[PDB]
């Protein structure tokens, strides 16, 4: 399931992504954040052959954060780009990833004693918790971050989702072992 | 340092209007869809060979 | 190179093969003028087609030569497809093999002038005739499953197994799109406004596809209408007025579901779904049940997949794997899946060929394409 | 083939809003790309021209920027103009552009000079937008004709013995000017070879000898590799146009080269500099810069 | 022949089967009638105009109406009604005034420009120049006027012209010491045949709004002195203040051949 609530990323966010192939025309890559959707990272700069295109692609075991240059929700493509990231902007995605990963990682661990099997039954779950936390406090991913740190001194903080006694116990659970 | 400097501001109109091109945003949306026939072919072509095509009315 | 021609009762859609889009959408209209007179600038003009005939349909009579699916006059039809190759994409059809789109279960005699016209008045080099259904079907990637293709006219579940149609499950509800506009004019029109002018009554439509949704639960919305505070929606006019629409909102597509609302007998596209699925085969249904895939412009409303996967769990065996598939890119399916199969070389030895056509005749088109 | 009635409705529509459109027939464009390769197949591949002149880098199809670009220097032939290549892609009216540069070349075509860019390859413009291009306003068969004219574009020149012009740059294969001379045309550009280094590399302040090229199908070359071609012929300073620099021209060994590239404000995603090179009777050489907005 | 500015002539204005009876009454007493200032976003009015006077003949009254016209949203066409059996259309054209995005079109509503050929009378060859002038415009473009003039000499060869149209002539719109600025009123090649004294106003006030304007030597002969005037159609059909206003704010101006 993707992190956040919205399926697409809205224009000029700055997302990372997985080098997954380089064709003549550029290099496909997936969206770590949107549950792998494929989209694109246009020509970096100037002009460019597939030869030695792979002296660029160091990012598949680097995963760059870029930024999303156009979106066309109906037809289904996503554009990114390479080039416009600053050094300064790329180490807020390496600490943004990380974060909303952390999310992701204990949810993933309640997504397993519950056994979901399709993807609307996992988004559900996190519809009630993560994107509970990222709606109220207007913050998509770090919401939910912060208020799991707290939970080790706060467990009210769980009270309020609609959960029952065993369904809590093993989400509290999982933060101990962090 | 002969540098006669032309400081020349807008004297059409829309001047960013008419340097950044649709070509590159065209011939991009081209290929993810020509790519899209191969993957497909490798999918959508079993029904369409003369042996089958033969099958379907029959059965 | 090949042009793909989707001709609909409410848009054509028309373009080429290899393009992810049609080149020119628009209304499948021909208009007469009613009077004699010209446009300042202009000769005499006998017809007008598409654009410039919906601008203009005060000084006419219009036809909508495309009723419920099937070509039901030729004449008509002649003058939107000459409106389509020389104006709009200004290409010379001669050049150009051409893929033409029909409704399932076309009866015979229709299905053969559309052949005949094509090689004999147009003098295309190729031509095909596919099912919409079908094609439809192909851009989602699959080859087995069941299609709704819900448009402007007309509505049909059409059931495809190994690339082909299966003629026993077809089923034709006389509602949709414009139904629906009707209706939804009918029920604004309750609450207490007035679509009087031409440029207030085509608005109506736009309101529909922007605004409207399927609900989740209907019994608690309809109840909880006028109470809630976030439902209520507010579209504002050209002029500057701004109209506040309701429960119709919900109610509209229900229809859908619902027929009786506009005083159909026939069933439901939930309950059209299952009738389809049960004049099968039990060798199939397993994978019928798996791949519910959903088509066509009035299928477009929010929140519609979410209801279909609902309604039709109810109805069928308890533990059969239901998955109800809504292609982002459904209100160009048809059409889509027209640009792959044209675009496949293995497909260009399928194409009807001009000679072909010179020795066998118009018959020729149930030999090759069904 | 009345030459004026085509240009003519062309040039009208100088000073007008941008984004408006010219439509030519297709049968006129067929006719102005069947008289266009005569001309160039009729004079040698390396050519030997005479001052005065103009000297204007790369225009990436900023058609409007061309038509303003002629109004500062000198229409033909109160002074005579070289363009160096890369008008064919990623701007919105290249097909404008390169029209209107063949017809003029037609016109004048001891006047008038158009030197082959790396964009004039099928494999580039098929990417960068021109095949693109031509589809959605004209068609594909009318693309093949464009892709018969490239091939026999010239790709050098050397004014006066002293300065060297190119769109690439230099070649370790390059020892006399004949190995130029007896390449033949048409051709396309091969996978390895003279003929595709002198269209793709770039100069690089901080390599010494030779090294690896960005572009990949090519190679890089350091400050030592420049001054012994030089010193080998006696020839001085080199002034080439295939690179993005943000000044409009860039120097980068202590004033020993040059960089021009002629499209300003580039693509709408640079607020850079345009720059063209003023050469009069005497050689001296000055540069005009298209400020950003 | 007549110019009739046709206040909001809309769907509205035609559905009200009171309305349409008196408006077709007035077109049937002329043989060719522009009507001005139709607001018709799609010509539903114009058809449905149309329809009522040819429910019987079909070939009563033929059309030329014009595309929407204007720099913003409010835009106006042209609608010529003529009879065919006494008159033909044999080109029109809209007159070319330049380049609207450049700024430069001299005109808001260009004129529609029309040849007719009329076999009944002594002249053969005229044109008809429409105009319905922008309120807040019409010392500019009453002035603008001379250039249209010369225009039609070069695509037809015809000296033979008449401008006829609302053209918002009045005290406040062109004053004494404006009058001296329009050169068509100095020059003695026009005669002005609705002088400033006559009452075109279904209100209260004096003004002389609604102008015909003739120039070239053939057509000049062809009028007859003292036909043009306004018809009072309140007086004739004896109505009300308050219906007359709801028809329009404009009389018919009407002349003879
Ligand atoms: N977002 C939307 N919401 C609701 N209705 C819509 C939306 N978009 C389009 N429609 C309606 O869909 C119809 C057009 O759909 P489509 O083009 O699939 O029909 P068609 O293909 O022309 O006809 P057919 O499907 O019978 O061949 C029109 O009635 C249009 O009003
Ligand atoms: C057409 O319009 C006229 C005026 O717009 C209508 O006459 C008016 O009608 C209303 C009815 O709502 C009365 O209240 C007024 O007193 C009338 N005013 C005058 C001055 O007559 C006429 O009724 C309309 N006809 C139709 C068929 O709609
Ligand atoms: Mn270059």
């Amino acid at each position: 399931c993707r992190f956040y609530q919205h399926k697409f990323p809205e224009v000029e966010d700055v997302v990372m992504v997985n080098v997954r192939s380089i064709a003549e025309m550029g290099a496909y890559v997936s969206l770590l954040e949107y549950n792998n959707i494929e989209g694109m990272i246009l020509l970096s700069e100037l002009s460019r052959r597939r030869i030695r295109s792979i002296n660029k692609l160091i990012r598949i075991g680097r995963n760059e954060c870029v930024v999303v240059i156009r979106v066309d929700k109906e037809k289904g493509y996503i554009d990114l780009s390479k080039r416009r990231v600053s050094p300064e902007e790329a180490i807020k995605c390496e600490d943004k990833f990380t974060k909303s990963k952390t999310v992701y990682s204990i949810l993933r661990h309640v997504a397993e004693v519950l056994e979901y099997t399709k993807d609307e039954q996992l988004e559900s779950l996190f519809q009630r918790t993560a994107w509970v936390f990222d709606d109220k406090y207007k913050r998509p991913g770090y919401g939910a971050y912060d208020a799991f740190k707290h939970a080790v001194s706060d467990p009210s903080i769980l009270d309020s989702l609609d959960l029952n006694e065993d369904e809590r116990e093993v989400l509290i659970n999982n933060i101990n072992r962090r | 340092e002969k540098v006669t400097v032309h400081f020349l501001a807008v004297w059409a109109g829309p001047a960013q209007a008419a340097r950044q091109g649709p070509w590159e945003q065209l011939a991009r949306d081209r290929s993810r869809f020509a790519r899209r026939i191969t993957q497909a072919q490798e999918e959508l072509s079993p029904c369409l060979t003369p042996a089958a095509r033969a099958r379907a009315w029959a059965r | 190179t090949a042009l793909v021609c989707d001709n609909g009762s409410g848009l054509v859609k028309a373009g080429f093969a290899g393009d992810d889009a049609p080149r020119a959408v628009f209304p499948s209209i021909v208009g007469r003028p009613r009077h004699q007179g010209v446009m300042v600038g202009m000769g005499q003009k006998d017809s007008y087609v598409g654009d410039e005939a919906q601008s203009k349909r005060g000084i006419l009579t219009l036809k909508y030569p495309i009723e419920h699916g099937i070509i039901t006059n030729w004449d008509d039809m002649e003058k939107i497809w000459h409106h389509t190759f020389y104006n709009e994409l200004r290409v010379a059809p001669e050049e150009h093999p051409t893929l033409l789109t029909e409704a399932p279960l076309n009866p015979k005699a229709n299905r053969e002038k559309m052949t005949q016209i094509m090689f004999e008045t147009f003098n295309v080099p190729a031509m095909y005739v596919a099912i919409q259904a079908v094609l439809s079907l192909y851009a989602s990637g699959r080859t087995t499953g069941i299609v709704l293709d819900s448009g402007d006219g007309v509505t049909h579940n059409v059931p495809i197994y190994e690339g082909y149609a299966l003629p026993h499950a077809i089923m034709r509800l006389d509602l949709a799109g414009r139904d629906l506009t009707d209706y939804l004019m009918k029920i604004l029109t309750e609450r207490g406004y007035s679509f009087v002018t031409t440029a207030e009554r085509e608005i109506v439509r736009d309101i529909k596809e922007k605004l409207c949704y399927v609900a989740l639960d209907f019994e608690n919305e309809m109840a909880t209408a006028a109470s809630s505070s976030s439902l209520e929606k507010s579209y504002e006019l050209p002029d500057g007025q701004v109209i506040t629409i309701g429960n119709e909102r919900f109610r509209c597509p229900e229809t859908l579901f619902q027929p009786s609302f506009i005083g159909m007998e026939s069933a439901g596209i939930h309950e059209t779904t299952y009738n389809s699925i049960m004049k099968c085969d039990i060798d199939i249904r397993k994978d019928l049940y798996a791949n519910n895939v959903m088509s066509g412009g009035t299928t477009m409303y929010p929140g519609i997949a979410d209801r279909m996967q609902k309604e039709i769990t109810a109805l069928a065996p308890s533990t059969m794997k239901i998955k109800i598939i809504a292609p982002p890119e459904r209100k160009y399916s048809v059409w889509i899946g027209g640009s792959i199969l044209a675009s496949l070389s293995t497909f260009q030895q399928m194409w009807i060929t001009k000679q072909e056509y010179d020795e066998a005749g118009p018959s020729i088109v149930h030999r090759k394409c069904f | 083939l009345n030459l004026d009635s085509i240009i003519g409705r062309l040039l009208e529509v100088q000073g007008s809003r941008p984004g408006k459109n010219v439509q030519l027939t297709e049968n006129e464009i067929r006719g102005l790309c069947l008289k266009s390769r005569e001309i160039f197949l009729s004079q040698p591949i390396l050519l030997e021209l005479e001052a005065p002149l103009k000297i204007c880098g790369a225009i990436h199809g900023q058609y409007y920027d061309l038509l303003r670009l002629f109004e500062y220097g000198g229409f033909p032939p109160e002074s005579n103009y070289l363009f160096l290549g890369d008008y064919v892609d990623r701007g919105k009216q290249s097909l404008e552009t390169i029209c209107l540069l063949l017809a003029y070349k037609i016109k004048y075509p001891e006047n008038f000079f158009l030197l082959r860019g790396n964009h004039e390859c099928a494999s580039i413009n098929r990417i960068y937008g021109f095949y693109d291009e031509c589809k959605r306003r004209y068609n594909i068969k009318l693309w093949k004709t464009f892709t018969d004219c490239f091939n026999c574009l010239p790709i050098a020149a050397i004014v006066d013995e002293k300065i060297f012009c190119c769109h690439g740059g230099l070649s370790p294969d390059l020892q006399s000017m004949e190995q130029i001379r007896r390449i033949m045309r048409p051709t396309d550009v091969p996978d390895q070879g003279l003929l595709c280094d002198l269209l793709w590399s770039d100069p690089d302040k901080d390599v010494q000898g030779w090294g690896e090229n960005d572009r990949g199908v090519s190679f890089t070359f350091g400050a030592e590799v420049v001054a012994k071609f030089l010193h080998k012929h006696d020839l001085d300073l080199i002034c080439r146009a295939h690179q993005v620099v943000e000044d409009g021209y860039e120097f980068f060994a202590k004033r020993q080269l040059v960089t021009l590239f002629s499209a300003p404000n580039y693509c709408g995603e640079f607020d850079n500099a345009g720059a063209m090179m003023s050469v009069d009777e005497t050689l001296m050489c000055s540069f005009q810069i298209l400020k950003p907005a | 022949i007549a110019a009739f500015n046709i206040r909001t002539f809309g769907e509205t204005k035609m559905s009200n089967a009171t309305l349409a009876s008196y408006i077709v009454r007035i077109v049937r007493r002329y043989d060719i009638v522009l009507i001005q200032e139709v607001r018709d976003s799609h010509l539903v009015a114009v058809g449905k105009l149309l329809d009522y006077l040819n429910q019987d003949d079909p070939n009563t009254y033929h059309y030329v109406v014009s595309e929407p016209l204007g720099r913003n949203s409010y835009k106006e066409r042209y609608l010529f009604l003529f009879r065919p059996n006494k008159v033909s259309v044999l080109d029109t054209y809209q007159y070319d005034d330049g380049c609207e995005s450049c700024g430069n079109d001299s005109f808001s509503r260009e004129p529609a420009v029309v040849k007719f050929s009329s076999h009944s009378t002594k002249v053969k060859e005229f044109a008809i120049v429409a105009l319905h002038s922008a309120p807040s415009d019409a010392v500019a473009e009453i002035n603008s006027l001379y250039d249209v003039y010369l225009d039609v000499q070069q695509k037809w060869h015809l000296n033979d012209v008449m401008l006829m149209g609302d053209f918002n002539a009045d005290c406040s719109y062109v004053t004494s010491s404006q009058w001296s600025s329009i050169r068509l009123r100095t020059s003695s090649t026009f005669q002005w045949l609705i002088p400033d004294s006559a009452d075109t106003t279904a209100t209260s006030t004096n003004c002389a709004y609604d102008r015909i304007v003739v120039a070239g030597s053939l057509l000049q002969s062809s009028v007859v002195p003292g036909s043009a005037a306004p018809f009072d159609f309140q007086a004739a059909y004896g109505l009300s203040n308050e219906m007359a206003l709801a028809i329009s704010d404009h009389y018919p101006v009407e002349v003879t051949l």
